[PDB]
């Protein structure tokens, strides 16, 4: 599936060990199906894949 | 009988004394630092709200 006007929104961070940052991204997509997260900056990693 | 005001109604800022034990009740001066360590229980994460 591809995907259309995605926004991202933190309305909590704090930069921690553990998950302190969270992050609401907000899309439009065209079908139902997985897709794969990527952060292209080597400062951020997100948990879920 | 030469007694006078007894300091229950001579008293400033509204002091009510009471007796046994001898106490003075709501004198209204100053101010007073209150802390309070709230358990992690009672909070909710912002995304959760």
């Amino acid at each position: 599936p591809s995907v259309t006007d995605m926004s991202c929104e933190v309305p909590a961070c704090t930069h921690s060990s553990d998950f302190g940052g969270v992050a609401i991204i907000k899309y439009t997509a065209s079908k139902k199906g997985k897709c794969a997260v990527h952060s292209m900056t080597n400062a951020v990693t997100i948990r879920e894949a | 009988k030469e007694r006078g005001a007894s300091l229950q109604h001579t008293a400033p800022f509204g002091c009510q004394i009471a007796t046994n034990p001898v106490r003075a009740v709501n004198c209204a001066v100053g101010n007073i630092p209150i802390s309070i360590d709230i358990p992690d229980a009672a909070f909710t994460r912002v995304v959760d709200a």
